[PDB]
């Protein structure tokens, strides 16, 4: 297929990964610090979804290192992921009215 | 670190009434509470997570409540099996923490004690010991005094005793009280006797045996 | 099937050292967590510590002194609890717990009661309680097990192999010259005893043994 | 501005026990407390930082707990040369605050 689609799927599935990835790892950084909520897997994993849609409710969020480099990663793959997808909509109708203006 | 507190550390029900067991968080953990059960030499049971949420295999006349920082683990009807120690746990800041637990005790009708008294074994005669035993069995409430005579004179020395807690099969005590001798000071004597005095009569019940 | 398999019981030297073991069986996942947990006799539920099997990784109670070191084996599926330099402060029964990453503890090994002393292991004696020939009895008799002179805690006291557990007492060991001893005590129906055996199963887990008294009426 | 009590200003201890001092904030700051020792005549010197992190040099029988409100300085057996006064230090918020300090005594 067309390349900005197999990018566009790709950086998906990269993001399923990333989420579940950092999920796991953010709770892996997180437990022994004193005062860290991110210290279970479901709410780590809807904590992973707000940070990589950079909505940041601020209801859970990593207070070490480890946790906050996790965190950086999940927000710059969900970044990417929806650049990928905005550019591969524009290709799409680029290429849609170069072909209904006759090229 | 989340301090959680249990207050009161002792609760007093009667069978059957609905009971209800505090536990306080120092800040706010939104459900984030674990109620556990241990009764007398047995592992903690998980009885309710997430504040309010069944976990299977427990009684239904379990339940809890509450968000924030209070808690209330509560048990419709309590029976004698849930005679037992309650603990909440946090889980939603590092470190976990634990309550420092409440203990389920239930107010009965009185029960006059059951006595047995037993001779020493032969077998453990041979090895030169003697044993008396007397055991004070299934009373309400727990206070009780236990005497032991021997040919009529009250005997004070060698006597241990040890009580159980309550019971949850049906919320009495026991007591056990062991009188123990050498072999030949066993053998000087021959009327042994087990005296139990409780609230339930004015008259000791009294048990013996004569070593003829 | 237990899922979390702890031996009953360790005599520890003072200044020594001892590694507990907790042997699990049952679903495993990557999310498992297993905890330890501290409880001296007659007090509550102390947090140890914990240890992520599927990474190896173990955090620590820091309110307390660190007495222990946490491993696991993923191949045989076994937590192990390194405790070492004890005092007496540090005898206590230990269990270990099974948490899915969700914070509650769904499932909790038997414990391994720990006994910080110098004194030797000791075997128990088991003597049997039977009446008296001037009893009288009405319909139940109580009989028992004299269970003397053993260390350290704990023993555990069955009758009939565990099938008979209704009328059943087993008093708190009492300690006198480094050595408990406790009785046990059962109620049958007095028709059916001494034509239905009863016996009485001691084991004590430190010294490896477990022992039957058949109690039968005396001569 | 954060506000830190340290309560009891003397402590008394034996030979060998543990010792453990309070320090409690007017409100919660995460794990940012660091723990002092000043000796008489002797100018402070940082025991802990972060709460619980080790510092360098200093002797392994230091340790401390705790986050939120909440903090405590450990000493696994205290000895002579533990007698010291002991201060907690915030840096949450600006600006730094100083607890009134409790002193060692055996
Ligand atoms: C003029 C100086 C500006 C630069 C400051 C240097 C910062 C040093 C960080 C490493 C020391 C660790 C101390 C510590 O405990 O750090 C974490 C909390 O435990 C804090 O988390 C953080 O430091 C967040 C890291 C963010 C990563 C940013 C990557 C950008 C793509
Ligand atoms: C950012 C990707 C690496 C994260 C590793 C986390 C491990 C935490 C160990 O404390």
């Amino acid at each position: 297929s067309a390349l900005h689609w197999r990018a566009a799927g790709a950086a998906t599935v990269l993001l399923v990964i990333v989420l579940l990835a950092g999920s796991y790892l953010a709770v892996l950084a997180e437990r022994g610090a004193p005062g860290a909520q991110l210290i279970t897997y479901p709410r780590a994993l809807w904590w992973s979804v707000e940070t990589a849609t950079t909505v940041g409710y601020g209801d859970l969020a990593p207070v070490t290192l480890w946790g906050r480099c996790v965190a950086v990663v999940v927000m710059v793959a969900g970044i990417t992921s929806a650049g990928l997808v905005t550019a591969a909509l524009a290709t799409w109708f680029v290429g849609r009215e170069q072909e209904r203006r006759g090229h | 670190d989340i301090l959680l507190t249990q207050s009161p550390a002792i609760l007093s029900v009667s069978p059957g009434e609905r009971v209800s067991f505090s536990c306080r968080a120092s800040q706010s953990i939104g459900t984030d509470i674990h109620w556990y059960q241990q009764r007398t030499n047995g592992s903690p049971r998980l009885l309710i997570k997430y504040a309010s949420e069944s976990i299977s295999g427990i009684p239904s006349r379990f339940s809890g409540s509450g968000s924030g920082t209070d808690f209330t683990l509560s048990i419709n009807s309590v029976e004698s099996e849930d005679i037992a120690n309650y603990y909440c746990q946090q889980s939603n800041r590092w470190p976990f923490t634990f309550g420092s637990g409440t203990k389920l005790e239930i107010k009965r009708a009185d029960a006059a004690p059951t006595v047995s008294i037993f001779p020493p074994s032969s077998e453990q005669l041979t090895s030169g010991g003697a044993s008396v035993v007397c055991f004070l069995n299934n009373f309400y409430p727990k206070d009780i005094n236990v005497k032991w005579k021997i040919d009529g004179s009250e005997r004070q020395n060698g006597v241990l005793n040890s009580w159980t807690d309550q019971d949850s099969k049906d919320s009495t005590y026991s007591m056990s009280s062991t009188l123990t001798l050498t072999k030949d000071e066993y053998e000087r004597h021959n009327s042994y006797t087990c005296e139990a005095t409780h609230k339930t009569s004015t008259s000791p019940i009294v048990k013996s045996f004569n070593r003829n | 099937q237990v899922q979390l398999q702890q031996p009953g019981a360790e005599l520890v030297k003072p200044g020594a050292s001892v590694k507990l073991s907790c042997k699990a069986s049952g679903y495993t996942f990557t999310s498992d967590w297993i905890h330890w947990v501290k409880q001296r006799p007659g007090h509550g539920l102390e947090w140890i510590g914990e240890i992520i099997p599927s990474y190896g990784r173990a955090n620590y109670n820091e309110k307390i002194q660190k007495k222990a070191t946490l491993t696991a084996d993923k191949s045989s599926s076994t937590a192990f609890m390194q405790l070492s330099s004890l005092t007496s402060e540090d005898s206590a029964v230990y269990y270990c717990a099974r948490e899915r990453g969700d914070g509650y503890f769904a499932v909790w090994g038997a414990g391994t009661t720990v006994t910080v002393s110098s004194a030797k292991t000791t075997p128990p004696s088991v003597y049997p309680l039977a009446p008296g020939s001037a009893a009288q009895t009405n319909s139940m008799v109580t009989l028992g097990c004299l269970v003397k002179g053993y260390f350290p805690e704990p023993v555990t006291v069955t009758w009939n192999s565990g099938s008979l557990s209704s009328g059943v007492h087993t008093f708190p060991a009492v300690l006198q010259s480094d050595l408990y001893t406790l009785s046990s005590s059962v109620t049958v129906p007095s028709s059916s005893w001494p034509s239905e055996t009863v016996t009485c199963n001691v084991a004590h887990p430190a010294s490896s043994t477990k022992v039957d008294k058949k109690i039968v009426p005396r001569d």
